[PDB]
């Protein structure tokens, strides 16, 4: 269709090679291209060797395109054996430990955006299905999931980022944090002090 | 056209009106102006039916919003006159004798600061009340008694300039009325011809109430269509910090920004502490190379 | 319940302005605003759109600009279609700029921005700049991204050597590059990457970027400049101008080589000497003198007055709106605070006490 | 580079250049050194910002950009080329630079050799199209496919570089070098075609990411630290300004280049304070018409004067000949060029530009003879009709340039005498 | 035209007689109101000394900017006959009227008013309660009865014969009825002041020798009168003619202290908003205004629905615009009452879509109406379709020879202001009746 074209006039494109030296060089590319500022896409597998220790960070982590329920290959003999023999031992539902592996690679993928806590990032679900699996995901990442937010299109998701970092745009007075999120010294004196 | 908000701010002072007097004879001449500016207002107020007046007088040591009462019974003027015209004619003699029994009762005090400034200032501000509310003319009007000692102007110099400024924003022309033994008034000449006000210069307080009628009459109604009768001009020019004079061309501070008439002593600044350039300075003071 | 909205937010407000400093501010500026004019402006988005509102803004920070500083110069380039198109001089007359801009009023804004170019040109145009003059550089910007042909590091670190400082107004977001000029350039201050939320925000803004600007104590460059004030004269014969060759009737002389001049503050043609008025250095004087805020006094406690100092009308009455001036002992009613702290520059309460 | 006094002055080119984009440059100029014969270096010393300008205008060029992302293909097709993105293109891609530079100058036409370009599988092959051999492409462009091909190949040996290993993922895989386990997915591994071969999607992504490390390290031209890398900025300290304040010592000086007392002030005081709870009348204040008349005279004199200032309130309409104000407006401009160069050498100060100083005297004393002549000119053309007022529009200048010759001389006097 | 209305009647007022109307204060301070700013800046200037001019120093003083204006004034102050400009010495040496200047001198000194200001008996009372409300309601029934709805207050008889025999809200005999005359709406569409002036000078018009003089003082001090006092009950015409403007509510007087309501100080000078209507295309009416006389004046002309605090609302139809064009009422009059009662935030449209298409060109190709024509137009496409024709009765002279004869007697005609119309292609015009032995005598001569 031509749409990599279009895509072309605003940041470059990098797709994890399966040379992960290529891939290396790809990142750095990535890297530089977000140094100077002209922005840059990568395109990563959920399970590909990016997801596994990169973090990315206050410009490289700003916002990801999670594509879907990263599911594992089904008809596998071998996922097939291991689900009988956990359900046999430890009674496993089978589909809920599928969906947990899936989960937890999702968090994987996810989890490599906010680096300080002056940083800041959004989220996307790219699938139907995740709406009932809010239970299923970690405290603190669905704590900020908010009810509204579980089942979104594009218009008001776009609405919504633009407002987000129109937000994060803002500068921020001291004083709204100074005792209830960073600490000094006195501060922690002063919670130990409340916890005695 | 519109209604002109009328402004005018009356500098009363004995230490400038005893000067008068005994430098003269004309004793009741403050009296005399304050009659033709009964007639003065009669005749605004006639001109048009709603140009509102605002009059304000600065004393020794304050000033006072005379027209028209505070927001918190004799009557030594005629009967036969006109309502309106009786009204504030009777309002202002009433406040005007209130002012001048506290004035007898708070003389022997010392305030040697002039309020004219402040007055101007706290003018403007009501101008601004009275625009914003509900579109009408400004027009600022100032008496003063010049026969007075010039002491210093030099601290009345920075607000002047501040309200040149704010007359310049708001589009009031700062009309100047002068009586004196000096001629010249160098910072009112400055103030009038940048406001494009008017100045003018007397010492008879006989015909004021002509003088005033026929020139100090021009509204911004009829502004372009009237030429301005100032024949001064004024350099805009200031004398030097540490030397008194005015100068043509010379040297400001980087950052304090005076004139300085000559290199300060120490080559630090006499205003901000500034310590400068001894090479800059020696460029300054660098003779033309001239061939044998 | 709104009061109550109000008198958070107003004191959420009065927090940032608690602390007023008497810094050390340039008064010989040297402003330049570039103005990029790509696709991005193209969009409708905000009403009209966006070229047509930064047009707008700019003719009123034209007038802003010359009015409260008439001691700089000011030079405009545009960009557009990946090149920097210089459009306006420095130059002590604004009608040249205004001119200027009216006739990118009509053009059309497209292409596709380089901040490389863009600065480069800009600090060739303030290279021939004297020293006590403050090189500053105002950048509006609409894109995520910057194409560019070479490295925009040599380009900072050259800024950075070369003494001049910018502040970037964002449209969409935060770019991360442009928050790295900001720091880099502004000693790493995060306070010059500034990012509207409305056009009434960015209006804001621009009166914001109106205003001189603090000078740093390690910058120092504390020294004196030669000054001339000039005389005007009235003649009745029309006489030809030294700057722009033509009859004119009147016109200031030159106090030093005795030519004349058609328009003032600006520098001699013959004698190269700079001529200005003595209002023209006393206009930033409020700058140069700030003045401290007023205080409501509490609605609790006893009060010295019930209605207005200064502007004389009545206190209305739940809190009390009574701006205290502690430097005169007076309160105020918030009109005149309002027009005390901005349109005036003195306190009439302070001008009646005796010091 | 191009940017000292030096450059500026020595590019001629240039200065032709702006010289033929002005025509008041060409009239200026031609005065100045065709006519006057000023030293021309000198002529452009006051210019020098302007051939900055001008020089740092004509100096820029454009960044790299996806010219055949933006080609799109657009019945029929119609050409039509812009000569900036033609050699784009050539400057994007030296292959195609080069199959134009041995293909047009000796075999066919431009827009016949980019038709053909267009119809070329090697164009589909460089934009992001699938190569397909039911496309037959351009035999003559698709015959550079593996010069291309090769080109490819040395741009990658030249695009390889060690990595750290701060994020080499190399080093990450080569964690382990003895891992046994399964067979990955064929899902989650590079797919194939049935017979095993690609279908060639790795070879147009690495192409695409071939352009990007292109584009990086073209940006990357001519014009330890992971210490500094893994700071976390979050719990330090704030930055605060080290902006100096200004206090301001208020002393001034007073204003340089009978005395009343307390109880004659109080005796007058008490008597005006009398007259005023006394009487007050407005009927009074009417004046006595002589005293009054003089007021009326004083008045009307002040009219009639600042009337006359008002009554002299493009340039003001003359009645000149246009050839006779040209000439004079041409004298006029040249004279002041004179005066400023002038200036310019006195106030600079050096025994180098003395003689400098006394050639421009010269000059000025050769622009008040001819000022003369020309007054002379219009002496004898209007017999002083209007003479007298082409005199006075030349006076103050011609003032100026006096009172120089006169600063000139008593300095002279000065140091020598 | 109101001052040119009564500035026209006292140059009709021959030079003594002005003269006469210039001799006390008070109708000399109204004078002076009348007067225009630089006439009213030279007589302020010349009435405190004795010094007369020459206009040749008047004319040095003056900016030739505004000298239109200048000859405007000066105009106004010859015709008047409050100039006695004379050619001594051979300038024409300017001369202001010198019973209007001491009379001024003495109202500005406070000197001798003779009580033209008013023979005052100063017993103030309240005027918001009694005057005011007595005031209100004549005011009212007045009002009221020259709408035409029902009534049963009439006015007096005086101004009952005045309506009868002027044009204005004809009570043809024949119906028996006070009728809506085109004149009647112009009276109606007037400002208030207007209508208090309109009224005096039909009345000054229709009374005779009553002085003139007497009624002409005793109106401009009226004017000058202020509220709420009792004051004297003078000159017997005067004090009859006040006793009639008791009975039209202007004062209220107990039988000889009489007070004077606020109408003579509206007579003396003026004093989302009320009377702004918001334009529909459905010819929906949402007035920001409500009185029961507002809804008198709009039955005449606007089909209403009912009536709330502010909101008046309806919808104009075609029967209410023709009912309005049948009465004679002219859609001038109709667009000068709609043109009158706009709205903000309609305006503001109007102004944001005229500044958008001065930019494309500057004619736009459409009619020029400021007021937005989706609605206002709509009127005033009725306003062209009501006429729409011309129609010539009477006698009519054709085919001329010489094109020469043609102008000449069709010039003529046009002169003496009996021409109705012509077509230079035809060679014929029409000419009134009146005209038609003027005509034929100049074309035998
Ligand atoms: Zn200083
Ligand atoms: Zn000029
Ligand atoms: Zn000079
Ligand atoms: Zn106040
Ligand atoms: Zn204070």
């Amino acid at each position: 269709m031509g749409i990599l074209d279009e895509v072309w006039k605003h940041k470059l494109i990098l797709v994890e090679t399966p040379d992960a030296q290529e891939t290396s060089l790809a990142l750095e590319t990535y890297r530089k291209a977000c140094s100077n500022g002209r922005g840059a896409i990568l395109l990563s597998v959920a399970r590909g060797k990016v997801s596994e220790g990169i973090d990315f960070d206050h410009q490289y982590g700003r916002t990801v395109l999670m594509i879907g329920i990263p599911f594992q290959y089904t008809e596998s003999r071998i996922l097939k054996a291991r689900l009988e023999f956990m359900r046999e031992n430890y009674r496993i539902r089978e589909n809920d430990f599928l969906s947990f592996d899936a989960m937890r690679h999702a968090a994987q993928c996810l989890g490599r955006v906010l680096r300080g806590k002056d940083d800041y990032g959004v989220m996307v679900l790219a699938d139907r299905r995740f709406s009932r699996k809010r239970s299923q995901l970690p405290k603190w990442i669905a704590q900020g999931l908010s009810d509204a937010d579980l089942n979104l299109s594009t218009d008001m998701a776009i609405s919504n980022t633009k407002q987000f970092l129109r937000t994060m745009a803002q500068p921020t007075d001291p004083k709204d944090q100074e005792g209830v999120s960073v600490w000094s010294y006195e501060d922690l004196i002063k919670h130990q002090n409340s916890r005695k | 056209e519109s209604p002109s908000l009328l402004t005018v701010i009356i500098e009363i002072a004995p230490k400038l009106w005893t000067t008068f007097d005994e430098e003269g004879n004309e004793k009741g001449s403050i009296i005399k102006v304050l009659e033709a500016l009964i007639v003065f207002l009669n005749a605004h107020l006639a001109f048009n039916s709603a140009n509102k007046v605002a009059v304000i007088a600065a004393y020794s040591q304050g000033i006072k919003y005379l027209y028209p009462e505070s927001t918190s019974d004799l009557k030594i003027i005629n009967s036969d006159m006109y309502r309106r015209f009786r009204n504030v004619d009777e309002t202002l003699v009433e406040e005007i004798y209130k002012l001048f029994e506290l004035e007898k009762k708070q003389i022997e005090q010392n305030s040697q600061r002039s309020t004219l400034a402040g007055a101007m200032s706290a003018g403007l501000t009501y101008v601004n009340r009275i625009s914003k509310e509900s579109s009408l003319k400004s027009r600022l009007l100032v008496l003063t008694c010049g026969s007075g000692s010039s002491k210093d102007e030099i601290f009345q110099y920075i607000p002047i300039m501040n309200c040149i400024f704010s007359a310049t924003k708001m589009k009031c022309p700062i009309d100047v009325v002068k009586i004196g033994g000096s001629k010249e008034s160098t910072f009112l000449q400055q103030t009038t011809d940048a406001t494009n006000g008017v100045y003018l210069h007397v010492e008879s307080t006989e015909g004021l109430i002509q003088y005033l009628a026929t020139a100090m009459f021009i509204d911004p109604s009829l502004r372009p269509i009237i030429v301005k009768p100032n024949h001064g001009s004024v350099d805009f020019r200031t004398s030097c910090y540490l030397t008194g004079r005015v100068v043509a061309v010379g040297f400001i501070c980087s950052v304090c920004l005076c004139v300085l008439s000559i290199i300060p002593p120490g080559n630090k600044c006499p205003a901000c502490d500034s310590q400068f350039d001894e090479h800059v300075i020696a460029k300054l003071k660098r003779k033309p190379v001239v061939p044998r | 319940a709104s009061l109550v909205a109000s008198i958070v937010e107003a004191r959420k407000k009065r927090t940032a302005k608690k602390n007023i400093t008497p810094y050390q501010r340039g008064i010989i500026r040297s402003l330049i605003l570039t103005l990029d004019c790509s696709e991005a402006m193209l969009e409708k988005d905000l009403r009209p759109n966006r070229h047509a509102m930064i047009i707008q803004y700019a003719i009123d920070f034209v007038h802003e600009f010359f009015d409260q500083n008439p001691i700089s110069q000011m030079g405009i380039i545009i960009m557009r279609n990946g090149l920097a198109q210089l459009v306006s001089q420095v130059s002590g007359n604004p009608q040249d700029h205004i001119d200027a801009l009216k006739s990118i009023r009509k053009q059309e804004p497209k292409g596709n921005p380089s901040l490389q170019n863009a600065l480069e040109m800009a600090r060739g145009l303030l290279l021939p700049v004297p020293a006590h003059c403050t090189r500053e550089v105002l950048i509006v910007f609409g894109s995520l991204s910057t194409t560019d042909p070479g490295d925009i590091h040599q380009t900072i670190d050259s800024l950075v050597s070369e003494k001049i400082r910018v502040k970037v107004l964002g449209l969409s977001a935060q770019v991360a590059i442009c928050k790295e000029l900001c720091k880099a350039t502004n000693y790493g201050d995060e306070s010059f990457y500034k990012i509207l939320l409305d056009e009434t925000h960015l209006k804001e803004l621009f009166n914001e970027a109106v205003t001189p600007l603090p000078v740093n104590k390690i910058n120092k460059g504390f020294t004196l400049v030669k000054m001339g004030f000039p005389t005007r004269i009235f003649e009745d014969t029309p006489t030809f101008c030294s700057c722009h060759s033509k009859l004119v009737y009147g016109g200031y002389f030159c106090p030093n080589c005795h030519s004349k001049v058609c328009s003032l503050p600006t520098v001699c043609p013959c004698c190269d000497l700079m001529l200005i008025l003595s209002t023209h250095l006393a206009r930033s004087y409020h700058h140069l003198m700030p003045l401290k805020t007023f205080a409501e006094v509490p609605t609790t406690e006893k009060f010295r007055s019930e209605d207005c100092f200064s502007c004389q009308s009545r206190f209305p009455i739940l809190t009390s709106s009574r701006y205290r001036c502690e430097d005169c002992k007076q309160e105020f009613c918030v009109d005149c605070d309002v027009f005390i702290h901005e349109i005036l520059h003195n306190c009439p309460g302070c001008e009646s006490k005796p010091v | 580079d191009s940017l000292s006094k030096e450059k500026l002055l020595t590019n001629l080119k240039l200065q032709q250049s702006l010289l033929k984009g002005n025509k008041v440059l060409m009239k200026v100029f031609q005065e100045t050194v065709i006519n006057a014969g000023l030293p021309p270096s000198e002529f452009w010393s006051t210019r020098i910002p302007l051939l900055r300008a001008f020089a740092l205008s004509t100096s820029q060029k454009v960044g790299p950009y996806n010219v055949l992302s933006t080609i799109k293909p657009v019945n029929k097709v119609n050409v039509n080329l812009s000569r900036e993105k033609i050699l784009n293109i050539f400057e994007n891609y030296p292959i195609v630079k080069k199959a134009y530079t041995d293909n047009v100058p000796k075999n066919f036409k431009e827009p016949e050799f980019w038709a053909r370009f267009f119809s070329s599988k090697l164009f589909r092959k460089l934009r992001g199209e699938k190569i397909m051999q039911n496309d037959r492409g351009d035999v003559i462009i698709d015959r550079y496919l593996t010069l291309d091909q090769e080109f490819d190949r040395k741009d990658d040996d030249m695009l390889l570089h060690p990595v750290k290993k701060i994020i080499d993922l190399d080093g990450n895989i080569q964690d382990d070098p003895v891992v046994r386990g399964n067979r990955p997915d064929f899902t989650m591994q590079p797919g194939v075609d049935i017979n095993g071969n690609s279908d060639g999607t790795v070879d147009i992504l690495k192409g695409m990411n071939r352009l990007s490390e292109k584009m990086i390290m073209a940006l990357k031209n001519e014009y330890n630290d992971e210490r500094n890398e893994l700071k976390i900025d979050d719990l330090n300290e704030s930055y605060k300004t080290n902006y100096a304040i200004i206090h301001l010592k208020r002393n001034a000086h007073e204003k340089t280049t009978l005395k009343v007392s307390n109880q004659q002030m109080l005796q007058q005081l008490s008597l005006v304070m009398d007259n005023l709870i006394n009487k007050l009348d407005l009927n009074q204040v009417v004046p006595n018409n002589e005293v009054s008349n003089k007021i009326n005279k004083r008045v009307i004199t002040a009219i009639k004067i600042n009337a006359k200032q008002a009554k002299h309130n493009l340039e003001v309409k003359s009645t000149l000949p246009i050839d006779l104000l040209e000439s004079c407006r041409m004298l006029h401009t040249t004279c002041c060029e004179f005066l400023k160069h002038f200036y310019i050498h006195f106030q600079s100060g050096e025994q180098k530009q003395a003689s400098t100083v006394k050639k421009l005297y010269n000059h000025l004393k050769d622009c008040i003879e001819k000022l003369n002549e020309l007054f002379q000119d219009v002496l004898n053309g209007d017999g002083e009709s209007m003479s007298n007022t082409c005199t006075a529009y030349l006076k103050p200048v011609l003032n100026s340039i006096t009172l120089a010759t006169h600063k000139y001389d008593e300095y002279f006097n000065e140091y020598n005498n | 035209s109101l001052k040119h209305s009564v500035t026209q009647y006292l140059e009709e007022i021959p030079q003594q007689v002005q003269n006469r109307l210039y001799t006390s204060p008070a109708t000399c301070l109204a004078i002076y109101r009348i007067l225009p700013p630089l006439a009213k800046f030279f007589i302020m200037a010349m009435v405190f000394n004795e010094n007369e001019v020459p206009l040749l120093d008047l004319d040095k003083w003056v900016n030739s900017n505004g000298k239109l204006q200048f000859q405007n004034a000066i105009k106004s102050m010859k015709s008047l006959h409050l100039l006695i400009p004379n050619k001594s010495s051979g300038t024409l040496m300017i001369n202001l009227n010198p019973t209007f200047k001491i009379s001024l001198r003495n109202a500005l000194t406070g000197g001798e008013v003779q009580n033209s200001f008013g023979v005052v008996v100063e017993e103030n009372v309240v005027s918001l309660d009694l005057l005011d409300e007595y005031s209100a309601n004549k005011w009212e029934t007045i009002l009221h009865f020259m709408v035409g709805t029902p009534l049963a207050k009439i006015p007096s008889e005086k101004v009952l014969n005045l309506l009868k025999h002027s044009k204005l809200m004809e009570e043809v005999n024949s119906t028996g009825e006070f009728k809506i005359t085109n004149e009647g709406f112009q009276f109606l569409l007037q400002e208030i002041n207007s209508q208090l002036w309109t009224l005096l000078l039909q009345y000054l018009k229709m009374i005779e020798t009553m002085d003139l003089v007497d009624v002409l003082h005793f109106i401009f001090m009226l004017g000058a009168l202020e509220v709420g006092k009792a004051y004297k009950i003078l000159s017997e015409t005067q004090r009859i003619m006040l006793q009639d403007m008791r009975d039209y509510g202007l004062v209220f007087q107990k039988h000889s202290i009489f007070y004077p309501t606020k109408l003579a100080l509206m007579l003396t000078s003026d004093t989302i908003p009320d009377g702004s209507l918001i334009v529909e295309t459905n010819f929906k009416i949402y007035s920001y205004s409500n009185s029961p006389l507002q809804i008198a004046v709009l039955s005449l002309f606007v089909h209403l629905k009912a009536r709330f605090v502010n909101m008046v609302l309806g919808q104009i139809t075609r029967e209410s615009i023709r009912r309005a064009l049948t009465n004679g009422i002219t859609a001038d009059q109709i667009i000068a009452y709609l043109e009158t009662h706009a709205h903000p935030q309609m305006r503001r449209l109007a102004e944001e879509k005229l500044e958008k298409k001065l930019e494309l060109d500057p004619n736009c190709k459409e009619p020029l109406q400021v007021l937005p024509p989706t609605v206002v137009d709509q009127i005033r496409l009725w306003q062209l379709e009501l006429d729409r024709v011309i129609t010539y009765e009477g006698s009519l002279y054709s085919d001329f020879e010489t094109s020469q004869e043609y102008n000449l007697l069709s010039k003529y005609a046009q002169d003496i202001g009996v021409l109705l119309w012509k077509d230079d292609k035809k060679k014929k015009f029409f000419i009134s009746k009146e005209g038609n032995s003027q005509v034929l005598d100049f074309a035998k001569r």
